[PDB]
């Protein structure tokens, strides 16, 4: 369990791993972190499994709802504001660190973390999950300033590369996505895709 | 009339048929008049006698630690309306610990009146209350009415033939925002003097007055502490 | 898991005599080693002729006073009479008890004055035991004064000392000494007494420091 | 007694409430027809601005009940909006409850239902207006539906709504016996032969779905300009 | 018919001036408040001789120092008695003392003007309480009694007279009292007695008196202490 | 209690002629782990009001909105009367009183600090609902370390111009950037003053480790 | 609203209950089902809707209801209310064995069913349950025996009355109520049934028992043939 | 909210008023025959819209409940969709608690006891709907109908809707015990062409039989196919 | 007697407790709002009594979310009971949501609850005619005006009371689209004097780009600035 979600420009970036594990045991090799919610939004899933998209589809009830009820596409703040309540309401409950973005036509790339506790920050980029402690050296040193959308790319692709690597309850493929104005453009990294990097021998 | 069965039905002009007419079943009520200064606000009641004698079902009311009220109307029904306003008050001393305002105060009894006005088979609160209160700025009075539609006034009376207490009021503005406590409570009850029928005396036993302002309770003058206020030929 | 009490500690002394009634005080809120402020009075003064002291947990201690001095004002204006002082010991004894089982942790002691005039002074338990005394200290240094105004007020132990009856002058010597003695030997000091004392004219307030440590 | 006041069976049957919550929809009266494609349930309405001071975009009929499913209503407009707004809510909760997306049939069998308890229990009047919706689903093709004040749906080919119901009925009946995407001969001309005034692309209102693109779209007066003068045959 | 919660063309509510009859109706009471006592009389309108009299409670004791007398629709009072009391009770309870009489009075009154057919759970009151009642009680403010209304309104009187005998023998109390007690005015009371009777020459089998007085707590008076006062008139 | 929440740390605040100046660092850790560095953890109400947070960040977000929303509805009321730090601090002792009072907690413990009228206040409100008022204030390990620079001054000369305030604060905040742990670089200063509620984020603190070439 | 109302718990003036004697009046129209006891065991005797052919097979009939292996009842009146009614019976006598383990001797069933009928004639505002049923039973304390209830509430037992149209009177000069032999109660039941006729439009059943267990039988469909024979003259 | 008195009540002569307002109601609505057969029913009903311009695959009259229990009812349209509603749900509850199939009899106790409830309790009127009941259960197959009332009867053949005395004489003339298959959709066929205003279109009828394999609706090439067989 | 209930329907369909409340407002004062490119004024009629009254003795330019505006026509106990739960409303949707509120899902939210409450014989219609308006800085300034039937509609120069008959006269000939609000301000008096045909003592509140989305009584100086507007 390893999320990234990196604003670039205009749009945004996403990244998830793939595994879920019963404790010492994948249950699911290839699961999508990765889910949508109404559009252009989408939000990830971290922590636990069964409380997250319970959450997710009741924001899918309530976020369709309320843009079918304005008529307007919403904002990500919407959505990162009802994670805050549906997820602050039920804090003792769930276990959902999960991390959203999107394009908003209004402001533009946002990306929100909706944290263990459960409140809402906005951050340039966001990490978390289980392996989402072995990469805050590589990002918070390779992250410099208004990147583009093919580096961080691979910059979201070799993120997860280090935490699905180094990590035991993290690995597989991995997906990306990248949300911006002509809609997302998802894709996985099929094994050789995946940057590996060597191992030093000693 | 079928617009007896009613506070769910209009008239088909406008009228709601029959909270006007609780407004006149406070015009039936007793008479009394408030009024502020620049400084302080002051209230004046006189207290029917229909009975042997009485203390003259005592009108002006302590709610507060500075919001004092005046009724006219029901009495059952005033005093239900003043124990909501008293423990809300005290509630507002309690959780904010700040005198609670007066517009506010009168702004939520004036959405709790306005309930039995919208709903089925309940009848609306019929009694007029003429509250008075020294918050932060100048010391406000305010009309309220079973029509649940307050009014921030100045100087207003209300009761039986009240409207003559008001029209010698109207043309006696000009000496209020002045005319401190000893000369404007003359100027009050020689309004209140001419609601009695015709025949002399502001008597110590009916007349019962309230005085609120700056760096003063709320103060009842009784029987005994309406004698100092004697003035007055009229 | 929470703990929902801390002992944010302090020392308040009330004396009944013949006219008067010393509710002694301290000022410093204190819990765990860290010291929180020195201002904070303990003797609330509930109407002109009744004080309570009001030492332990400092919240539920605040709340209490605020919820006794809201229903002095709801019965003050429902039967137009002020509360006497054994009708505010009684009424407290039953908010007290009233929650029990997650009771108000919190010593209190109502000094005041009686009906004829003669002090009283009751004191209670966390959960409302009510007797009228003429001494006992409460809630922190509560078994370090209490032995010295069992005996030079209650005259216990001792013999033919020909006793005097108490006065504002022989008990005003008599709280200071006790709270610069629990100044020294208690740690929950204390380092300004506020003695809300009460009398037949009316009420003053008599403040003096203490050992500030 | 109470046969005309209260939703209860008079003698003969007849209760005495949906027919005058029926008479309650011709009340001003800013008129539905809506038309059927093999692959295209075009929509169209006639809507009329007072005085030039409404906003002509806020006044509207033509609701967007989902991603698939559009609606238009010609009942009095008070009781419009607490209907829609119903149908919106039992959408999205059909698409939390039971997964896909819900089709167009049962959602007019469920308003058609809260209408029906409507005028089952008393104490509360059945709300005038009735609901020609649209809409496609995977399997059929494109479905129209009109739920009455008294919840009584059909599954239409092509009624209509409002004042001059007759006359649009007669007309369509009298122009599907021949046997149409463009709709042109069809959609409009059921208006403009009906109440005859030949319309600038103001006052039409008109939203389509289509089986290559099942997104409801209200058009604007360019296309529907190109769809006016295509009238010029 | 209208309901209850309806206000009348002449001014006030329909039940309440209602229930200002029923008071009309029923046995008359009078009470006359002096320096150094209350005294409370109530001639209980015994209807055969066959039968039992000391068993028509007129004259109830809410505590040892108020006394309460009521009138008009009897056994309609003993739910407001019941509050009474229970009142009283609570009080001594939470504040340890003696009550006063206006808070008895107070806490009767609020019941009095509190009812109505749509409300809360059904152990609500549909008619106002038709008794009208009048609290003789000790305070150590002074003895007083408050004659109580069907309306919620209570008054401080000093002698006051309820039931059918509500105008002459008001009238003939608004004459006869003005100084104290000094024994005489609980003989001076049973005169206005005498002078209302409809049945017998007050006997001490028709009229039951007690005083409260403010050494003693109260005392309903035994047939002995009636025939002895009788005796001297 | 039940899952590693995410804190901050200390808001230390003192008193001057003039207004009051409140300082705290804007640190998301959680539980040994800067998770969140740029997070505001003073909130700004109506004009003469100020409001920090130490423990739990979830539940200051709770606060902000029903603080924010409460005085925003009493402040379109129109006719003056906003509310003066008295209200916000007894407010928000009875709502934690009344919180734990159903051993629901909220779990921060804030200082809440504003110009009145007349004078300035700096209020404390606890976890537990332990209200009150002092001349110095500070939360956490705060009132462990910062305290001390705090109550000396202020036992010497209890007056201070804004400029002897500012240094103070700052210079008590760079001691808990020495030994608290869980405690960040910047910072945010902010002080109300007679003209309103002023914010002045992030700052710096000028470190000093000179001593740590004598270690051997 | 109270103009809607039927107001059916209201007195007449008169003292009586207007909705519960429509009632009473509801039995007159349809209703049959005479039940005669004797030393040995009690029977129904009833009468079918009309002649219409197009009727295939009732397993018991509309009228005869089987509630314990020791009890049974009969239905006059409205047959939709008292359907709902008598399941709500058949709920108590089995709760009684919940509650006791005894059969339930039947003057607690039909002192509990005239207690909810009673219910709903109180208060409620709906209508009464508009069926004068009767019953059949035994019990271990008593001999055999039946009772008979109305619409209004009160019971009894009622030895041999009928209910519905054409008014029992001729039983009461016929009964013999020291011993009655059962097959001559049958044939006293065809007597008044003759009076007032094979299985296609009669419904006779019959309650009897063999060591201890009570049987209850329907008198299928050649017994009727047998006993509308068992005249010539009657 | 709601109202809580009953609004059907006893007349002074005896009898409710709106419960035969609710049999003049049905006998207002569209007529509809059922043959119960010695082998399996027949339900036939007439589907007469306004015009021909609706979708007759859109709405049905014969449908199930949920294993093999039809039912086809005559007058007020929509309180039909609710009985349907009540009914699947009453054999569901049945279905999970007690792991069968319902039988027909206990359905039509249970919709007799819901149809109840409506002659009283609160304001709402009775139904106004006497539908009909069909269903296979084990052995031999049921008929029954309940009536606005609450009222139910089995038979072996009944009519309703319009003019449904012509349906009753006519069905008590022509049947036999042992007339078993689709001589009694025949008969059935024959008795709404006996007025059904007019030509006989097999978009406007629709039957449904319960040949021992569940209740099904017949397809429209099939009721056509016995229409060319006439 | 097809009266006296908004449960039932006359029969030719018009449900008469909306009606007799519609008449319920046209028996009360005017309060226009005028909307142009930046931002939405309003200004209302005053009918005042006596002089006992003080300045703004009741209000009726309300306001609600810190934006919207609340210039309402008939019983102000009503108006100032729906203002209030529109306070609620617009609460709930900024602690729930957290975006502040946009005006049309507030007005169609106020507008389905005052209609919903005239479907039952329960309760009365509302007897208020109402009208909002604000601008978010991606909104344009949006006004609606809710009867007492449920309705609401978009517009551009509403307004409501008794001389409305008067004054969509001159709402309509003023240029509506492109004045940058100060100037129709001032214009709003010559409205309310025009329709005034009897002490007017008028009140006005606008949101603009001089506010930043806010409300303001005036300032306080077109008041002696729109009052030389007299002799027209």
């Amino acid at each position: 369990t390893t999320i990234m979600a990196v604003q670039f420009d205009g749009g945004v970036v996403l990244g998830a791993d793939s595994r879920t594990t019963t404790g010492s045991y994948i249950a699911n090799r290839v699961t999508d972190k990765l889910t949508p919610i109404h559009d252009r939004i989408f939000c990830c899933r971290s922590g636990s499994a069964a409380d997250t998209q319970a959450v997710a589809d009741a924001v899918t009830y309530q976020l369709g709802f309320h843009s079918i009820e304005l008529n307007e596409p919403p904002l990500v703040h919407t959505a990162a504001s009802l994670f805050k309540e549906m997820c602050y309401r039920y804090r003792e409950d769930l276990m959902a660190g999960i991390i959203i973005a999107g394009w908003d036509p209004q402001e533009g790339g946002q990306v929100y973390s909706v944290p263990m506790g459960g409140m809402m920050v906005r951050q340039s980029f966001a990490i978390g999950g289980s392996g989402s402690s072995y990469i805050y050296g590589y990002v918070d040193a390779t992250y410099r300033e208004g990147m583009t959308k093919e580096e961080c790319l691979q910059f979201t692709a070799n993120a997860l590369a280090l935490a699905m690597e180094r990590d035991g309850s993290s690995g597989g493929v991995i997906r990306l996505a990248a949300i911006a104005e002509s809609g997302v453009e998802r894709q996985v990294l099929l094994g050789d895709q995946i940057p590996k990097f060597a191992v030093a021998t000693p | 009339n079928q617009y007896d069965n009613d506070v769910t039905v209009w008239s088909p002009q406008g009228r709601i048929h029959q909270i006007e007419y609780a407004m006149e079943a406070v015009k039936q009520g007793s008479a009394t008049v408030g009024l502020k200064s620049k400084t302080h606000a002051v209230l004046v009641a006189l207290k029917r006698a229909q009975s042997e004698l009485a203390a003259h079902q005592k009108k002006i009311l302590h709610v507060d630690n500075h919001i004092g009220i005046s009724i006219a109307g029901l009495t059952a029904d005033a005093r239900l309306l003043c124990n909501f306003m008293r423990q809300e008050c005290l509630d507002s001393r309690f959780v904010f610990d700040r005198p609670l305002p007066v517009s506010r105060l009168v702004s939520l009894i004036g959405s709790k009146t306005q309930i039995p006005t919208q709903r089925y088979g309940r009848r609306p609160y019929g009694v007029g209350l003429l509250i008075a209160g020294y918050d932060d700025m100048g010391p406000h009075i305010f009309q309220t009415c079973p029509s649940a539609n307050y009014f921030d006034c100045r100087a207003m009376s209300i009761g039986a033939r009240s409207q003559s207490a008001r029209t010698y009021l109207e043309r006696h503005m000009s000496e209020f925002m002045e005319c401190n406590l000893d000369e404007l409570v003359k100027h009050g009850l020689r309004a209140l003097r001419e609601t009695l029928p015709a025949e002399q005396d502001l008597t110590t036993k009916n007349v019962s007055i309230g005085i609120v302002g700056k760096d003063l309770e709320f103060t009842i003058y009784d029987d005994d502490d309406v004698s100092p206020f004697l003035d007055g030929l009229e | 898991r929470f703990s929902p009490y801390v002992f944010n500690g302090g020392t308040i002394l009330a004396i009944a005599g013949e006219d008067f009634a010393i509710v002694a005080s301290d000022t410093r809120l204190s819990e765990g080693f860290s010291i929180h402020t020195r201002d904070s009075p303990k003797c609330y003064k509930l109407t002109d002729k009744t004080v309570i002291g009001c030492s332990g947990f400092h919240g539920d201690c605040l709340t209490l006073t605020k919820i006794i001095e809201a229903r002095l004002k709801m019965y003050k204006h429902s039967n137009n009479k002020a509360m006497t002082t054994g009708a505010i010991a009684a009424m407290l004894s039953t908010i007290l008890y009233s929650r029990r089982f997650f009771p108000y942790y919190v010593y209190n002691i109502i000094g005041g004055l009686d009906e004829e005039g003669k002090g009283a002074v009751y004191s209670f338990d966390p959960v409302g035991s009510y007797q009228r005394d003429s001494f006992k200290a409460g809630g922190s240094a509560s078994a370090m004064l209490q032995p010295l105004l069992d005996n030079q007020v209650g005259f216990k132990n001792m013999q033919n000392v020909e006793h005097v009856p108490l006065s504002l002058d022989r008990a005003m010597r008599l709280v200071k000494d006790v709270f610069i003695s629990a100044a020294e030997r208690d740690v929950y000091t204390g380092d300004a007494l506020r003695i809300c004392i009460v009398t037949k004219e009316g009420i003053r307030e008599e403040t003096v420091s203490l050992r500030k440590d | 007694g109470f046969d005309r006041h209260i939703t209860i069976f008079s003698p003969e049957g007849r209760l005495y409430q949906v027919e005058y919550a029926f008479k309650a929809i011709n009340q001003g009266g800013l008129t539905s027809v809506a038309v059927r494609g093999k692959d295209c349930a075009v929509i169209v309405t006639q809507k009329k601005v007072p005085d030039k001071l409404l906003d002509s975009s806020t006044v509207t009929h033509l609701f967007k009940i989902t991603e698939n499913i559009g609606c238009v209503m010609t009942g009095m407009t008070a009781d419009s909006r607490s209907q829609v707004q119903r149908a919106r809510y039992e959408a999205a909760n059909w698409k939390y409850k039971y997964g896909y997306e819900i089709p167009v049939d049962m959602l007019c069998k469920r308003i058609a239902d809260i209408s029906q308890v409507y005028t089952q229990n008393a104490e509360m009047r059945p709300l005038g207006c009735c609901m020609i919706l649209i809409g496609i689903d995977e399997e059929q093709g494109p479905q129209v539906y009109k739920c009455d004040p008294a919840g009584y749906y059909c599954g239409f080919k092509a009624t209509a709504a409002g004042v001059k119901q007759t006359e649009s009925t007669s007309f369509l009946e009298k122009k599907v016996k021949k046997k149409f995407e463009q709709t042109v001969e069809t959609a409009i001309t059921c208006l403009s032969t009906v109440l005859s005034i030949d319309f600038k692309p103001s006052e039409i209102e008109v939203g389509v779905v289509t089986v290559e693109n099942p997104k409801f779209r209200i058009l604007t007066e360019a296309e529907i300009d190109a769809h006016l003068v295509a009238l010029a045959e | 018919d209208r309901g209850v919660n309806t206000f009348s063309p002449e001014g006030r509510l329909f039940q309440v001036e209602y229930a200002i009859e029923a008071i009309k109706l029923g046995s008359t009471a009078i009470g006359i408040q002096t320096s150094e006592g209350v005294c409370l009389a109530v001639e209980k309108r015994i209807t055969s001789p066959l039968m039992e009299p000391s068993s028509i409670e007129k004259i109830v004791e809410i505590d040892a120092h108020i006394g309460c007398a009521m009138s008009g629709l009897i056994a309609d009072a003993k739910t407001l008695i019941d509050k009474a009391r229970v009142e009283t009770q609570n009080h001594w309870f939470t504040y340890n003392e003696t009550m006063t009489v206006e808070s008895v009075t107070q806490a009767v009154s609020n019941l009095a003007l509190q009812f109505g057919e749509e409300d809360a759970d059904p152990g609500a009151m549909s008619r106002p309480f038709g008794v009208a009642l009048l609290f003789g009680g000790v305070d150590e403010k002074g003895p007083q009694l408050f004659h109580m209304d069907p309306s919620g309104t209570f008054v401080q009187c000093d002698a006051r007279a309820i039931g059918s005998a509500s105008e002459g023998a008001q009238s003939s109390l608004q004459e006869v009292y003005h100084k104290s007690m000094t024994l005489k005015e609980a003989i001076k009371s049973s005169l206005i007695i005498l002078k209302q009777v409809m049945e017998e020459k007050l006997n001490a089998t028709n009229i039951e008196l007690a005083t409260v007085q403010p050494g003693q707590n109260f005392h309903m008076f035994t047939k002995e202490e009636l025939e002895e006062v009788i005796k001297d008139i | 209690t039940q899952n590693p929440m995410v804190t901050g740390t200390s808001v230390l605040g003192v008193k001057f002629e003039g207004g009051v100046v409140i300082a705290a660092d804007m640190l998301g850790s959680y539980g040994s782990l800067a998770r969140f560095r740029n997070i505001s953890r003073i909130m700004r109400v109506n004009n003469s009001t100020m409001l920090g947070a130490s423990g739990d960040y979830a539940d200051f977000q709770y606060l902000k909105q029903v603080l924010g929303q409460m005085v925003i509805d009493e402040e379109l009321l129109g006719d003056g009367h906003s509310y003066s730090p008295r209200a916000i601090h007894s407010w928000l002792t009875r709502a934690m009183y009344s919180r734990r009072s159903k051993m629901n907690p909220l779990w921060n413990t804030m200082v809440i600090g504003g110009y009145a009228d007349g004078e300035s206040f700096l209020g404390y409100v606890d976890m537990l609902g332990v209200a009150y008022e002092a001349p110095s204030l500070a939360t956490g390990y705060g009132a462990y370390l910062a305290q001390p620079l705090l109550r000396e001054v202020l036992e010497k000369q209890p007056v201070l111009s804004q400029t002897e305030a500012r240094d103070l604060v700052e210079r008590c905040m760079r001691v808990l950037y020495y030994r608290d742990a869980r405690s960040y670089n910047r910072f945010q200063i902010a002080t109300v003053t007679e003209k309103g509620v002023e914010i002045e984020g992030p700052l710096s603190t000028e470190t000093n480790w000179d001593i740590a070439h004598m270690i051997s | 609203s109270r103009r809607y109302d039927s107001r059916t718990t209201i007195f007449s003036p008169e003292g009586r209950l207007y909705q519960v004697e429509y009632a009473m009046e509801a039995i007159g129209h349809a209703g049959t089902c005479l039940g005669i006891l004797a030393n040995d065991g009690v029977l129904l005797a009833a009468e079918r809707r009309n002649i219409h052919k197009l009727l295939d097979e009732v397993f018991f009939s509309e009228k005869i209801y089987k509630l314990n292996e020791d009890m049974a009842c009969s239905v006059a009146g409205i047959t939709s209310d008292a359907n709902v009614l008598t399941n709500e019976l058949r709920l108590i006598a089995q709760r009684y064995l919940l509650q006791y383990q005894e059969p339930i001797p039947c003057e607690q069933l039909v002192t509990a069913l005239c207690d909810i009928k009673q219910a709903y004639t109180q208060f409620g505002g709906k209508r009464p349950f508009g069926v004068s049923l009767l019953y059949i039973g035994w019990d271990k304390h008593y001999g055999f025996q039946l009772y008979q209830s109305d619409p209004s509430g009160n019971y009894g037992g009622w030895k041999a009355t009928c209910i519905g149209n054409n008014s029992v009177s001729m039983l009461k000069q016929d009964y013999k109520e020291g011993e009655m032999t059962l097959k001559s109660a049958l044939a006293l039941a065809i007597k008044v049934l003759n009076k007032t006729l094979s299985a296609e439009k009669v419904e006779i059943a019959t309650l009897t028992r063999e060591n201890g267990k009570t049987v209850i039988r329907v008198l299928k469909q050649k017994e009727v043939e047998q006993l509308i024979k068992k005249h010539e003259e009657e | 909210r709601g109202y809580s008195f009953s609004l059907t009540t006893f007349s002074p002569s005896g009898k409710l008023v709106q419960i035969e307002y609710a049999l003049a109601a049905v006998a207002g609505g569209a007529p509809s025959v059922g043959i119960k057969a010695a082998n399996g029913v027949v339900l036939a009903t007439e589907k007469k819209q306004k015009s021909i311009l609706y979708d007759e695959r859109s709405v049905h009259k014969v449908e199930p409940i949920t294993k093999h229990i039809g039912l086809v009812y005559s007058g007020m349209g929509p309180d039909y969709r609710v009985l349907v509603h009540r009914a699947r749900k009453l054999a569901q509850q049945y279905y999970l608690v007690y792991q069968e199939p319902i039988p027909t009899a206990q359905l039509v106790q249970r919709v007799a006891s819901v149809m109840q409830e409506y002659t009283q309790s609160g304001g709402v009127r009775p139904f106004g709907v006497s539908l009909l009941i069909c269903g296979w259960n084990e052995g031999r197959p049921y008929l029954f109908q309940s009536d606005p009332s609450g009222a139910y009867f089995a038979w072996k053949a009944t009519a309703m809707g319009k003019n449904y005395v012509n349906g009753k004489t006519f069905l008590e003339k022509r049947y036999n015990e042992d007339l078993e298959l689709e001589d009694a959709i025949h008969t059935a066929i024959l008795t709404l062409k006996e007025s059904f205003e007019g030509q006989m279109t097999e978009d406007n009828i629709e039957v449904g039989i319960c040949n021992e394999a569940g209740f099904r609706r017949l397809t429209p090439t099939e009721v056509k196919d016995y229409l060319a067989a006439i | 007697g097809y009266d006296l209930s908004a449960s039932t329907f006359s029969p030719d369909g018009r449900v008469f407790q909306v009606e007799y409340a519609m008449k319920a407002v046209e028996n009360s004062s005017t309060a226009i709002g005028i909307r142009c490119k930046d931002g939405v004024v309003f200004g209302v009629e005053k009918l005042v009594l006596s002089k006992l009254y003080e300045e703004g003795s009741n209000k009726r330019l309300f306001n609600v979310d810190r934006h919207v505006g609340m210039a309402v026509a008939g019983l102000l106990a009503d108006a100032r009971s729906l203002a209030d739960i529109a306070r609620e409303e617009a609460s709930n949707f900024r602690s729930n949501f957290g975006y502040n509120i946009p005006l049309k899902h507030l007005a169609d939210r106020v507008a389905m609850y005052v209609h919903a409450y005239t479907l039952y014989s329960a309760v009365r219609p509302f007897g208020c005619s109402f009208m909002l308006g604000s601008y978010s800085v991606n909104d344009g300034a949006q006004l609606y005006m809710i009867d007492p039937s449920g309705v609401s509609y978009g517009y551009w120069g509403c307004a409501i009371g008794k001389a409305r008959q008067a004054a969509k006269t001159e709402i309509e000939k003023l240029q509506m689209k492109e004045m940058t609000c100060r100037d129709i301000v001032k214009e709003v008096a010559k409205i309310i004097y025009i329709v005034h045909d009897e002490a007017f003592e008028l009140e006005l509140s606008w949101v603009g780009e001089l506010t930043n989305g806010r409300h303001e009584i005036v300032p306080k100086d077109i008041r002696e600035e729109a009052e030389k507007y007299a002799k027209e």
